[PDB]
């Protein structure tokens, strides 16, 4: 029917699907528009990490401009890296 | 005719798994087995929720209750004209047979049957419940 | 285990048994009506009551009684 | 068989045909080293049995609510001997009535 | 409740409760004695009105004990 | 000749409140369950 | 395209379970087995002590951080702690009258394991081995809390 055992390898891991997902996506993240004045969207909170790393126990404030950061970062990351592993056309485009 | 028993041998229709199968009923009180022969192969529905595809030959289910056995066996006798027969098991190996478990199906009255449970009187010739008071325990006058 | 009982103004019309969604009804021979024909409940410890029969029953105030009585694990309907 | 070519309800091999299975049940031993086998079957050898744990729990219920009748006198925030320092609602019972 | 909502409904969901609480890993460990049904079709009116009437009861006298006290008590 | 305590509401409080609710709780369970031989 | 991760339970699509890799993942498999309710090979008195320990510690804390008696120093703990040894007593009675009311009676008939062989039955489904169990989590628990007092009061920098 559906199958008759649970096959114990069902993420068929493909060792160039993450890879291409953050390499693939970050190499063209931090490019410098207009928008923000001549910043990436990878290198101006690479600022806010390390910034509000300094300062450990403190919880960052919470309204700080870089929860933004953080959200529309893994907004992108987290997308492109599920269409990555659907790049398994092995059998189905 | 003579009670049949079964070949537990046959096949079983092909089906996903359902949630709604067996449970524990099964494991520790009966559960009850069905069986009927297809001429073609064709798409029936499960009386728990889904479709499945019944096999060209014999076939084998299992359900939980009896309700379920002869909701499926009115559907494959009325739209498909078919003729299944459904067991009860004991879990233990105990194989018990039942409808028709008279040959023929309880509607054409087949010579050599016992009525029981078969009062003799007008519906309105029961006695007061006072007058079957104070018995062994709950009586209704119409079970006298 | 319920109780059914089947009354003589029956004129065995086969509606109960083919109403009844357990076989618990048969019909037997008999020789009082013009059918020839009369109902029985031999196998009562399979009904839940769920008094189909009642229904299905043509002729007036019913030819077909279930009384309610006590519960088993089968009379109850219960599958787990 | 049961385990065959959609060959389902083996009538003999009733424990696969029914839905009993042991879906997480592992058995092997030694999964503690070893003595504290010794030091926690002889610390539970008293209330290893029905009534024994069962009278235990009597014993320390009530030698705890007990007492916290009459030693649980840490505030309990305001009634144990800790009271109304201050004459609260006497006099001032009614609205339109005084009436104490 | 009980007697808006009668039986069937109940019944249905107890029975997915069942399935939910058997197939549960690291609490079907624990089983009912007495299999869990739905309240009967008879009790249900019972335990209905023994709600209303002592709900009924309680606000009432609460609205009278603290009016008539609060104004002249 | 007759009169309770001064701490007589902080002991039988609890107990009536926990311990009997408590053993009737526990009896009356074990009394409902039990097989008839 | 003859690809499919869902299947029903070994085979058999007539029980009313279906594997899923949130029931069956392999990861989920191994770890469930190695926890302490599933053992099956070791002394049902040593899983209760280690369940115990494991509850009691867990259950000394909301009561310290959220109870009645939370912002007065120093005596904060106490109360937290001697609430969750009552807790912890009371669930060691309920452990004992379930044994008084369910393995009353006769088991069950038979088990075998997933990969078909004929495993034997837990001897913690008997009256004997889950009153020990009910000896083990009482004394696991107790011991529990009182190591939540510990470990608060000598704990670099709890707060
Ligand atoms: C290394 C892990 C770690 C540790 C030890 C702490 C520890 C602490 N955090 Mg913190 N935190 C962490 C990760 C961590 N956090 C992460 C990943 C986030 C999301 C980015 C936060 C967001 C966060 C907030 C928003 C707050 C804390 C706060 C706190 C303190 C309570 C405590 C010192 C609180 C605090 O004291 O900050 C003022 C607080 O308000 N944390
Ligand atoms: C990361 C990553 C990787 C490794 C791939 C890889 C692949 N994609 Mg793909 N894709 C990605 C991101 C990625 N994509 C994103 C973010 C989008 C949007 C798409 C949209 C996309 C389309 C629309 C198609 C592919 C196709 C393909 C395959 C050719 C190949 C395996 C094509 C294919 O399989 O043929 C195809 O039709 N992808
Ligand atoms: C959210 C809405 C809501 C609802 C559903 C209720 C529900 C209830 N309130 Mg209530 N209450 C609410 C908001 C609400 N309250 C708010 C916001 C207030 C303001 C603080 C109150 C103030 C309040 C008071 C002061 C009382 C209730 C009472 C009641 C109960 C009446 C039940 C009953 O059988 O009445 C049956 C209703 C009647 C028998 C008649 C109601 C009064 C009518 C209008 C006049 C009396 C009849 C007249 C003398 C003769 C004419 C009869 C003729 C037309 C045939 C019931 C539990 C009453 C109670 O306890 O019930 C006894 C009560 O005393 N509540
Ligand atoms: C039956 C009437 C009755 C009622 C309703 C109450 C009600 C109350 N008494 Mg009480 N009391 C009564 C008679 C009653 N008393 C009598 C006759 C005596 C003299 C022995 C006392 C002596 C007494 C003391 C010394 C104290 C109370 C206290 C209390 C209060 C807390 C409850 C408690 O711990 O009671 C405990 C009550 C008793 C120990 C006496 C009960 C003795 C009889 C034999 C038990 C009756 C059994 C009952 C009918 C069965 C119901 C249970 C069943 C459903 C399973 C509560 C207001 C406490 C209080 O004042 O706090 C402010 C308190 O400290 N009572
Ligand atoms: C939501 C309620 C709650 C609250 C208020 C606390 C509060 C506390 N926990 Mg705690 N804890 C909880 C739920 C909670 N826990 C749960 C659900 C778990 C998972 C089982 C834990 C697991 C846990 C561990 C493992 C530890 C604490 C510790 C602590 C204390 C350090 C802070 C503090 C009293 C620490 C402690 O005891 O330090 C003294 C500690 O070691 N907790
Ligand atoms: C259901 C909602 C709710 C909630 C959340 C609370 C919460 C609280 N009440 Mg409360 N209360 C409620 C309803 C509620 N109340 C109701 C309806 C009443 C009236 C009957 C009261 C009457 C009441 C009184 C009279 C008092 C409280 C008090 C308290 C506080 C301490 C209670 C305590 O010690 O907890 C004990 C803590 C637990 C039982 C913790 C168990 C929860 C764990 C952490 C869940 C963890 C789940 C975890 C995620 C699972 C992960 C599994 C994974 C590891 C695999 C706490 C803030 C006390 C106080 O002083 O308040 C400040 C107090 O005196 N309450
Ligand atoms: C008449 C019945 C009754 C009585 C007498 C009490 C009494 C109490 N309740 Mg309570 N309660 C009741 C019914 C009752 N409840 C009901 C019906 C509910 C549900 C609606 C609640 C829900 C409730 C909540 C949610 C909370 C209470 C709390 C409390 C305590 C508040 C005292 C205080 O300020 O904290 C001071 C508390 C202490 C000093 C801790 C004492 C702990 C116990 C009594 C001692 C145990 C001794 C030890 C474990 C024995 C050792 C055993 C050995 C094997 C090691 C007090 C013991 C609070 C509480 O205790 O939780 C923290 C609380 O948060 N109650
Ligand atoms: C807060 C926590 C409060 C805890 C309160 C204690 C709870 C005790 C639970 C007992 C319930 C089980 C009932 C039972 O069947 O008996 C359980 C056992 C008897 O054991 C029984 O034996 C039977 C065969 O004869 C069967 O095997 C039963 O299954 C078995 O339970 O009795 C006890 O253990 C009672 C011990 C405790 C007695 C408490 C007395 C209360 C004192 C009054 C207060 C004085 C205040 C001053
Ligand atoms: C936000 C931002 C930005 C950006 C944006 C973007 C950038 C977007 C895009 C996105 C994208 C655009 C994504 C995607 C990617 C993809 C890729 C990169 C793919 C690749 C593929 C591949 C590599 C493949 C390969 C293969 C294989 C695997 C096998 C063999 C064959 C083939 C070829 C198929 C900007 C700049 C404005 C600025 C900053 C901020
Ligand atoms: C894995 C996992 C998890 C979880 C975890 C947890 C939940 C944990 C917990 C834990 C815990 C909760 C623990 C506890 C512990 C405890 C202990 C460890 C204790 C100890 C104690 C002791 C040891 C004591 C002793 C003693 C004393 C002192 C007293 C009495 C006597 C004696 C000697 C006994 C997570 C989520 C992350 C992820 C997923 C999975
Ligand atoms: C909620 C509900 C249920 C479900 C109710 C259930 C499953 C029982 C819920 C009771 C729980 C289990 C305990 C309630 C707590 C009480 C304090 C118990 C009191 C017991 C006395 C002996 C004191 C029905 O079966 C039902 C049937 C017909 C009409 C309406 C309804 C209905 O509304
Ligand atoms: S009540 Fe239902 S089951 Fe019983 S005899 Fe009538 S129809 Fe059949
Ligand atoms: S339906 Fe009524 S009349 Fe007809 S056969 Fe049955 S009992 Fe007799």
């Amino acid at each position: 029917a559906s199958n008759k055992s649970f096959p114990r390898d069902w993420v068929k891991t493909d060792p160039l699907v993450p890879v291409l997902g953050f390499a693939g996506w970050t190499i063209p993240a931090n490019i410098g528009v207009s928008a923000f004045g001549g910043q990436s969207l990878f290198g101006l909170f690479t600022q806010s990490i390390g910034e509000n790393l300094a300062h450990f126990p403190t919880g960052p404030a919470l309204d700080d401009k870089f929860w933004l950061y953080l959200i529309t970062y893994h907004l992108g990351l987290f997308l492109t890296i599920t269409l990555g592993q659907i790049g398994v056309q092995g059998r189905k485009q | 005719w003579t009670v049949p028993t079964l070949n537990p041998d046959t096949p079983s229709p092909i089906f996903g798994g359902s949630t709604g199968g067996l449970l524990r009923k099964a494991q520790t009180e009966e559960f009850y087995v069905i069986t009927w022969e297809a001429k073609k192969e064709q798409i029936f529905e499960m009386p728990t929720g889904g479709a499945a595809i019944m096999r060209q030959g014999p076939n084998l289910l299992k359900f939980g209750k009896k309700e379920q056995c002869l909701a499926l066996t009115t559907q494959l006798r009325n739209k498909f004209k078919l003729t299944p027969c459904f067991y009860r098991v004991f879990p233990d190996g105990k194989v018990q047979y039942l409808h028709p478990a008279d040959g023929v199906y309880p509607e054409k009255v087949n010579a050599g049957r016992v009525g029981a449970n078969q009062n003799m009187r007008r519906i309105g010739q029961n006695v007061n419940p006072i007058k079957v008071k104070f018995s062994g325990r709950m009586m209704s006058p119409a079970e006298i | 285990a319920h109780i059914v009982k089947i009354y003589d103004t029956c004129i065995g019309c086969t509606q109960c048994v083919r109403a009844c969604p357990l076989d618990v009804l048969e019909m037997v021979p008999w020789d009082g009506c013009k059918a020839s024909q009369m109902a029985s409940a031999p196998r009562t410890e399979d009904c839940v009551g769920c008094k189909r029969c009642e229904t299905a029953c043509p002729t007036d105030f019913l030819s077909v009684r279930v009384y309610l009585g006590s519960e088993s694990t089968r009379s109850m309907g219960l599958s787990y | 068989k049961y385990g065959e070519n959609s060959r389902y309800f083996d009538l003999q091999d009733m424990e696969n045909t029914t839905g009993s299975w042991d879906m997480y049940g592992v058995d092997e031993k030694k999964r503690y080293p070893d003595n504290q086998a010794k030091f926690f079957t002889q610390a539970t050898d008293i209330i290893s049995r029905r009534e024994s744990l069962r009278a235990l729990v009597a014993l320390s219920g009530i030698a705890a609510i007990v007492t916290y009748g009459l030693k649980g006198a840490k505030d309990a925030d305001l009634p144990i001997t800790k009271g109304p320092q201050t004459t609260g609602e006497n006099g001032k019972g009614g609205s339109v009535r005084s009436r104490l | 409740m009980f007697l808006i909502s009668w039986r069937g409904y109940w019944q249905e969901l107890i029975e997915t409760l069942v399935w939910a609480h058997e197939k549960t890993p690291l609490a079907n460990l624990v089983y009912w004695k007495d299999k869990p049904v739905a309240l009967s079709i008879v009790q249900a009116r019972l335990v209905g009105l023994a709600h209303f009437s002592v709900g009924y009861i309680f606000t009432y006298a609460a609205f009278l004990i603290a009016s008539t006290s609060g104004r002249f008590g | 000749p007759f009169v309770p305590p001064s701490w007589a509401p902080s002991v039988f409080v609890p107990l009536t409140g926990l311990v009997l609710p408590a053993i009737a709780m526990a009896t009356l369970f074990v009394y409902i369950e039990k097989e008839a031989p | 395209k003859k690809a499919q991760v869902i299947s029903p339970v070994n085979g058999d699509p007539f029980v009313g379970m279906l594997e899923t890799p949130v029931t069956s993942a392999p990861i989920v498999a191994t770890y469930l087995s190695n926890l302490p309710a599933y053992r099956t090979g070791v002394a049902p008195v040593l899983r209760g002590v280690e369940i115990g320990l494991a509850h009691g510690f867990l259950l000394a804390g909301p009561f310290i951080k959220l109870g009645p008696l939370r912002n007065v120093p120093e005596t904060a703990e106490i109360a937290g702690s001697l609430s969750a040894a009552g807790l912890v007593l009371i669930l060691a009675l309920c452990l004992s009258i379930y044994g008084s009311a369910q393995f009353q009676s006769t088991p069950s008939i038979g088990v075998k394991t997933l990969s078909g062989r004929s495993v034997a039955r837990d001897p913690l489904f008997s009256a004997d081995g889950w009153s020990e169990f009910a000896a083990g989590f009482l004394v696991g628990g107790e011991a529990g809390v009182a190591w939540a007092y510990v470990c608060t009061q000598i704990l670099p920098y709890y707060s």
